């Protein structure tokens, strides 16, 4: 038996996330960056949705890095951006979506490391 | 269409039902919690805040999230008649000590970096 | 110990110590990091 | 089409003719692992990590430099390709040294991790390892010779990308080693790059020794507000404090590099920082106060004056919330003197239509011209990313470089046509020889530095380059979308502060001198008390003590870029939105929240309590400013052409001479920076040989 | 290489000491403060540096496998002697 | 190694408390059977698998294998 | 067995920057008819000669020579650094009159 | 090949194949997918509304008699539509064979109880339900069984955070125990591992 | 009491703005040469809508839909808030 429900999907009152952390938040939804100290690409390959930094203070004791943010750790991995478009809606999110960028193809050759009248010889090899 | 299927209720007239059964059901236990725990607030206090907590979800309109709503405010009185809740379970709705939090710009902006 | 003497070093504490605890020798935590922001000192001076 | 079919671990993919092997595979997703190979750089062919086996082929084959053959078959995962990166990682391993626990290089790897992940667990090198001395090549890159593999990316970066020919290779076989031959500096304002791409811990962070590992690092993606690019950056951070700067690809922007102002200035952000606000007492001498004090203070003297009395001047690192609040609430008073400490000439257009002051062309559009003329302005230390992407051009499209100012060094041939200006209307008239040259030009491109504005001529010299742009606009008609005419700023704040309205200049502050003056981390020393009434009511917001702050009566401590979600907008008029990485220190708060709760104190409350209606009013000021990474304009050049011809204001004979005439002048500029004990090193060590 | 704050509270290796209005010192009032007094860097400072009559020495920070990672140090610059990384020892070739 | 150890499976009748405890005591007696073998039949040989992308390398290769140090790095990071 | 050479330079008071060095006027005659035989735009080429040819005016080759040399045909320093460094011709430092070398490899041997 | 390595057993392998493909003949109208894993570990993907049928025919037929069901439990999965994976695991001692059955659901439809087929099941779904929110329909005493009383949320799901929204501690002014807003002394801190170059090119995506 | 500035956010490529468009491509020129210290922002729009902006003493503001406008219907609009009406 199906009912038909006209609504848009919200489960915030099934969460059980207290309000303060529902309407005062901002999730960022992003492919990360390349970490430039390497090459390898296997870290650019999913949507994150993480949110926004919270203040961090000393601890009197000890001086370690004290928070009141439950949701600084929080990282979550998505296939798409449009599945995690759809779950911080369906969370009551407010969100920034970054649109992908991957490297432009480069044409390379290395024959233009010798050119006969061009810039691109090299001086050095 | 949509094509979901339902908990209990077909559409919001059925979940309206069962939302008025529920409360009362916690109306008439809310003299026999405040007995039983030996609890320092009134009865009126008591009913005040199940009126507080059923307003809180005022706003819902899917009927399966009100079953489910309705699901959990039975687990939850189920807990509180069989005396599986403490009186520290019961008192945590009333956040005793819990310091007002302001909500107006300018102590938000003394307070700290937080909005 | 008498016939296996351990290696001597000169950083080994030659007076052992019992558990201090709950005395005035007790060991008390603390940060052991400097200061990390400098705060701006304004001139000494007045600026009129 | 030209298109050819090739086969990866036999699947099909169409490539272009001269395609690699290297990308063939990356179609497919697969990444051949590399050492030597850049794709920014030349290839060079020397580590040997990439050998591939092509099917039906006896020898293996350099991925990164052979070029696919029609119907060729990769095979990137058999038993062959298996065995060459072993014994690659074999004889990288055999004279490697054991430092993985004190290099810095430590989790972030590459040989570390293509050791994991394609070489052997074992050794069997029963010999010495080789040991080399130490290179000393400046404060900003420590150097650990023994880690390097001689995969030769520093020398083929400095050579091409930053344009110095410093580094090379001395001696031969084993005994062959990366460096200067001699005790030299390899000093530029590109050189903490070579730190990024060299892949092991042969080349290091000086600053950064040993504070941090990856692993433990939070990553903030962020943007840059040291010059006008808006470079794309990850602030790495640490239980709340900032441990480094790192590059992020954006492609039209910044590639993957970043100037070494914006790589080793953070440390600034922890001196001389402003955290708890300040009045004066009855002495006249600074003290720390309550938030509520300084803004009463401040709400009572802007309460009594009104109209042209109150003025505000905004400093080079503010962002467009704090500068759209401060202008709503000078308007509240009627006041209309809102101004910058960057002129622009208000003649004509002004700053009435976009197209006027900004960089038209685009950073990525250098790439698609063949002239380029630049007036009164150095390219590279006012824009080192914009003269990075200059050389790109000059280096692979013959783009022919022509300036006219002082002979700065630029890192690449050019025409120095003099610095006289005089000779801009030379050009425009038709009577020198490059008249000739832009004539024929089929994408001729103008750029005019905010710098050479900043001079009293500076309205004229705008107009004679405009009239360079006219001719030829007319002589060789509009082939489409091109934009001739440019604007190069070097402050971040400047192109919002345009875009918001501002009246660029103190101009106004001097013709109408204010009884309370709002400092928005204006620390330029433009306008002091000499240049202002008496009793006159000083207001200084910001996060550094500089210039602006011992002049002050109330100091309201802001949050630095690092510290808030703020717009900033870049020369090309692009908008982009900063993350917060750490909370601001002690009692400092966000500019535009001080703004709006001293509006409040002060009974003319502002519409906006949050930052997303913050920008909604920005939206409604200027609606580009909430488009992020949207760089597309209507070109407006002949109405501001048009504007422009009214007035002649006559040029001066002062030669055109640029603020950073050299090196030195570069790195401390900004009240960020001149805090930074690594920018007074580097000071140091290019001032003094040593 | 111990060494007391203007307020006598001993200056640790560390170089942290509680400052004047610093309300923290509270904590060591009616007790001590943990300070261990064989500074590393002052006794690493007495050893002799080691004389080798080779370009390249090896260290391993003695004991063998109870030592560090084994490290080749070169000792072509006369104007230093090489360092350890690890240990912090040094060594020199026979110069003058 | 279970299939190479004998032993006896103790089962009970009633499903009851006592029938329980009972195979409790004969399945100690059965460990000590296995035991037995197992002390008897000890092989020589390493204790982890020789495979040091998974198990990390003895200390000693830890402290003179450029592989080995990289390993263990990895494998403790 | 190992080189013993350095590939690095430290300044002398008898090797520096400031050691005297020029070609004569002969030398110089010479340098333009090696500079004419490569053609035009690829003036570099004659590094491997011109080299050659300041040592076999001096006997060596102080750190001024290279400068010399690169300044003359307008290529980088440490270019000329790199060949000097990498063909065992050149003398980085003074030798005898007489260069004695003895080949000691198989057949020889 | 030989020391370090797992020997396989494709007699195993080839009985599972052909049990599996016997369930999926026997069961069209449910059985979605049927996979073996390279250990050996049959796996069935099923649509919900047949938990119910193909359990029991499961524990019931001839020549399936997985009479035990060793454990119930459920995996989170936020990318998604469905986000839950409920996962049954089957052992049978007269085969000496175990199997495993799975089906999806999301946050708001229910799942039916399967206490009628298996009696052990009570108190897994009572703990799916506790740490996941998957109602289950039909289900005789359906409560919390893990968490505190009063406890909000689910704490097994991706969203939830590890330390939760609150902490106890006593306070003596109330003279009681007391929730109050989670505050940390030392905030946990996240490491980022993951490497930058792929491990296993055998479970390379398609590159979209 | 008095007029400030003017904004006029004009959408670069829809049809609703192309009258606008046609104003700044003709009328603008001499509209800025009558007002030579007024600021007449022009500013880029998004699929919204084309609107002009008025400011007045002490910050008030109100503004104008100019969907659809032909270049005479934006100036005259434009005339009218420049002069002592409405
Ligand atoms: S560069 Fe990499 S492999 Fe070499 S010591 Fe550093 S971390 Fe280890
Ligand atoms: S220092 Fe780094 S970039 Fe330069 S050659 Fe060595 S490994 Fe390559
Ligand atoms: S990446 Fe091809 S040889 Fe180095
Ligand atoms: S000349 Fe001696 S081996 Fe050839
Ligand atoms: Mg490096
Ligand atoms: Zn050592």
């Amino acid at each position: 038996q199906l009912i038909a429900v006209d609504e848009k999907l919200d489960i915030t009152t099934l969460t059980g996330v207290p309000e303060e952390h529902i309407k005062t938040r901002k999730v960022r939804i992003f492919v990360p960056a390349r970490n430039n100290m390497q090459s390898g690409v296997n870290n650019t390959k999913k949507w994150k949705m993480e949110f926004d930094t919270r203040e961090r203070w000393e601890n009197p004791l000890m001086g370690w890095s004290s928070t009141a943010d439950p949701l600084s750790n929080l990282v979550l991995t998505f296939s798409t951006k449009e599945d995690a478009v759809a779950f911080a809606e369906k969370n009551g999110w407010s969100f920034d979506v970054e649109e992908r960028k991957v490297p432009k193809p480069k044409s390379k050759s290395y024959g233009a490391n010798f050119s006969w009248n061009k810039r691109t010889r090299v001086s050095t090899k | 269409g949509t094509s979901v299927k339902p908990i209990f209720s077909r559409d919001m007239n059925e979940a309206k039902r069962r939302v008025r059964e529920l409360y009362r059901a916690w109306y008439r236990e809310v003299p026999n919690t405040v007995h039983l725990f030996q609890l320092d607030i009134s009865v009126k206090q008591g009913r005040d805040k199940v009126r507080e907590m059923f307003m809180k979800n005022a706003h819902v309109t899917d009927p399966r999230v009100v079953d489910l709503l309705v699901i959990k405010g039975k687990m939850e009185l189920e807990e509180t008649i069989n005396v599986w809740k403490q009186r520290t379970h019961i008192m945590r709705f009333f956040h005793e000590t819990e310091a007002p939090r302001p909500t107006d710009f300018l102590s938000k902006f003394y307070v700290g970096h937080d909005p | 110990p008498t016939t296996k003497p351990p290696t001597a070093r000169k950083y080994i504490w030659t007076n052992h110590k019992f558990n201090v605890s709950g005395t005035p020798q007790q060991y008390v935590p603390y940060s052991t990091t400097r200061k990390k922001i400098q705060e701006w000192v304004p001139p000494s001076t007045p600026y009129k | 089409s030209n298109l050819i079919e090739v086969f990866v671990d036999g699947q099909s993919v169409m490539v272009e003719p001269g395609t690699t092997v290297l990308q063939a595979c990356e179609k497919v997703g697969m990444q051949i692992p590399r050492f030597c190979y850049h794709e920014r750089l030349s290839v060079a062919g020397n580590c040997r990590m990439c050998l591939v086996e092509i099917e039906k082929a006896p020898k293996v084959v350099a991925a990164c430099a052979m070029p696919v053959m029609k119907g060729w078959n990769i095979l990137t995962n058999s038993e062959k390709s298996k065995k060459a990166r072993e014994g690659v990682m074999e004889f990288l391993l055999a004279n490697h040294p054991l430092d993985c626990p004190i290099c810095d290089q430590g989790g972030e790897c590459d040989l570390q991790d293509q050791s994991m992940m394609f070489g052997s667990d074992r050794s069997r090198f029963l010999e010495g390892k080789r040991a080399v001395e130490d290179k000393n090549i400046g404060p900003l890159v420590k150097t650990i010779m023994t880690r390097c593999i001689q995969c030769t990316r520093c020398i083929r970066f400095a050579s091409e990308i930053a344009g110095v020919d410093d580094l090379g290779t001395t001696g031969r076989g084993n005994d062959m080693q990366v460096g200067t031959y001699i005790e030299k500096m390899f000093m530029s304002e590109l050189s903490g790059n070579i730190i990024d791409i060299c892949p092991v811990g042969a080349l290091t962070s000086k600053p950064y020794a040993f504070t941090a590992r990856p692993w433990e690092t939070r990553k903030t993606e962020s943007i840059d507000v040291m010059d006008a690019v808006g470079s794309n950056i990850v602030v790495s951070t640490r239980t709340g404090e900032v441990m480094r700067i790192l590059p992020r690809m954006h492609e039209d922007i910044n590639e993957e590099w970043i100037s070494d102002k914006t790589r080793f200035a953070y440390d600034g952000l922890k001196r001389q920082r402003l955290t708890q606000p300040m009045i004066r007492n009855e002495k006249g001498l600074l003290t720390y106060t309550t938030w509520e004090d300084a803004l009463s203070r401040v709400a009572g003297m802007l309460q009594s004056f009104q109209g042209n009395d109150v003025a505000a001047i905004a400093g080079g690192l503010v962002d467009a919330e704090a500068l759209v609040a401060l202008k709503d609430l000078l308007n509240r008073v009627d006041s209309d003197s809102l101004c910058t400490e960057e002129v622009f000439p208000t003649a004509g257009a002004g700053t009435d239509l976009r197209s006027n002051y900004l960089l038209n062309t685009t950073i990525a559009g250098v790439e698609e011209a063949d002239v380029i003329l630049l007036v009164g302005t150095n390219p590279r230390f006012e824009a080192p990313l914009f003269n990075a992407r200059i050389r790109k051009s000059w280096l692979h499209n013959d783009l022919k470089v022509a300036l006219i100012g002082s002979p700065v060094d630029l890192t690449y041939r050019y025409d120095h046509l003099g610095d006289s200006p005089k000779i801009l209307q030379d050009i425009a008239s038709g009577n020198h020889p490059f008249s000739q040259i832009l004539k024929e030009a089929k994408k001729p491109m103008v750029v005019l530095g905010s710098s050479a504005l900043q001079r009293s001529d500076g309205t004229a010299i705008l107009a004679a380059v405009s009239n360079i742009a006219q001719n030829i606009r007319l002589s060789s008609g509009v082939t489409g979308d091109w934009k001739v005419m440019n604007i190069l700023h070097r402050i971040a704040s400047q192109v919002a502060a345009l875009d918001l309205g501002y009246k660029p200049g103190v101009e106004a502050i001097r013709k109408n001198p204010p009884k309370v003056l709002f400092l928005l981390g204006a620390d330029g020393g433009c306008i002091t008390r000499q240049d202002l009434p008496k009793d006159c009511f000083i207001i200084y917001q910001g996060h550094h003590g500089d210039v602006g702050a011992p002049m002050a009566d109330v100091i309201l401590p802001g949050a630095a870029y690092t510290e808030k979600s703020a717009t900033y907008v870049n020369t090309e008029g692009r908008a982009q939105q900063t993350k917060v990485a750490v909370t601001p220190p002690g009692l400092a708060r966000e500019d535009w929240k001080i703004i709006r709760a001293l509006s409040e104190i002060a009974g003319m409350t502002l519409p906006y309590d949050t930052l997303d209606q913050v920008r909604s009013r920005l939206e409604e000021v200027s609606p580009n400013l909430v488009r992020y990474d949207d760089v597309e304009g209507a070109n407006y050049f002949q109405q501001a052409n048009e504007l422009s011809k009214l007035v002649n204001q006559q040029l001066l004979a002062d030669p055109l001479v640029p603020p950073q005439l050299t090196i030195k002048d570069f790195y401390m500029t900004d009240s960020i920076s001149r805090a930074s004990q690594t920018m007074a090193k580097c000071v140091k060590a290019v001032t003094e040989g040593i | 290489g111990v060494r007391t704050s203007p307020t006598g509270e001993k200056v640790t290796h560390t170089g942290q000491a509680y400052d004047d209005g610093d309300y923290r010192r509270v904590r060591f009032s009616d007790r001590q403060k943990e300070v261990n007094e064989n500074f590393a860097i002052d006794l690493i400072a007495e050893q002799p540096v080691s004389e080798v009559g080779s370009r390249v020495i090896s260290c391993d920070g003695g004991g063998g496998a109870l030592g560090h990672p084994r490290v080749y140090i070169n000792l072509d610059k006369e104007t230093k002697t090489g360092t350890c990384g690890y240990c912090g020892l040094q060594f020199r070739q026979p110069h003058h | 190694v279970y299939d190479q150890v004998e032993f006896d499976v103790p089962i009970g009748s009633r499903g009851d408390c006592y029938d329980r405890y009972l195979c409790r005591v004969e399945e100690m007696r059965q460990s000590l059977r296995i035991i037995s073998q197992c002390l008897n039949k000890m092989p020589p040989g390493e204790i982890k698998v020789d495979d040091a992308k998974v198990s990390p390398p003895k200390r000693a290769e830890m402290k003179t294998s450029m592989e080995s140090l990289i390993h263990h790095f990895k494998l403790y990071t | 067995g190992a080189g013993g050479a350095l590939f690095v330079h430290r300044d002398t008071p008898e090797n520096n920057p400031d050691t005297p060095f020029d070609f004569t006027p002969e030398n110089y005659k010479r340098i333009e008819a090696i500079v004419k035989n490569y053609p035009e735009g690829h003036k570099a080429a004659a590094v491997l000669p011109v080299l050659d040819l300041a040592q076999r005016q001096n006997g060596w080759l102080p750190i001024s020579a290279m400068n010399k040399v690169a300044e003359i045909l307008q290529v980088p320093p440490m270019r000329v650094y790199e060949v000097a460094t990498f063909y065992t011709m050149y003398n980085r430092k003074p030798v005898g009159k007489y260069h004695i070398q003895v080949c000691t490899t198989t057949p020889c041997m | 090949t030989r020391p370090t390595i797992r020997p396989r057993n494709d007699v195993v392998h080839k009985q599972l194949s052909a049990f599996g493909q016997y369930v999926a003949e026997i069961l069209p109208k449910y059985v979605q997918q049927v996979q073996v894993s390279c250990f050996n570990e049959l796996e069935i993907f099923i649509h919900p509304d047949g938990v119910i049928p193909v359990l029991t025919f499961l524990r019931d037929h001839t020549n399936a008699q997985f009479k035990s069901l060793a454990d119930l439990t459920a995996v989170d999965v936020p990318t998604r539509q469905n986000r839950f994976e409920i996962v049954y695991n089957l052992l049978s001692l007269r085969f000496n064979s175990r199997i495993r059955v799975k089906t999806y659901t999301d946050e708001l439809t229910p799942i039916e109880s399967s206490v009628t087929v298996y009696k052990a099941a009570n108190w897994y779904e009572r703990e799916i339900w506790d740490m996941f929110g998957v109602f289950f329909a039909n289900h005789p005493d359906l409560r919390r069984i893990l968490t505190d009383y009063g406890f909000e949320g689910h704490p097994f799901r991706k969203d939830f955070p590890l330390s939760g929204y609150v902490e106890l501690r006593y306070d003596d002014e109330v003279k009681r125990v007391v929730a109050e807003p989670v505050e940390l002394a030392q905030e946990f801190r996240k490491f980022d591992l993951n490497s930058p170059w792929e491990a296993f090119p055998a479970y390379r995506q398609p590159p979209e | 009491l008095g007029l400030r500035e003017i904004r006029i956010h004009l959408c670069q490529r829809s049809p609703g703005s192309q009258g606008v468009r046609d104003f700044i491509e003709k009328r603008y020129v001499e509209l800025k040469k009558a007002n030579p210290d007024l600021p007449i922002l022009i500013r880029e729009c998004s699929d919204v809508q084309p609107k002009l902006w008025a400011r007045y003493a002490f910050g008030q503001e109100k503004n104008v839909s100019l969907n659809n406008f032909s270049a005479d219907q934006v100036t005259r609009t434009l005339e009218n808030v420049l002069s002592g009406k409405a």
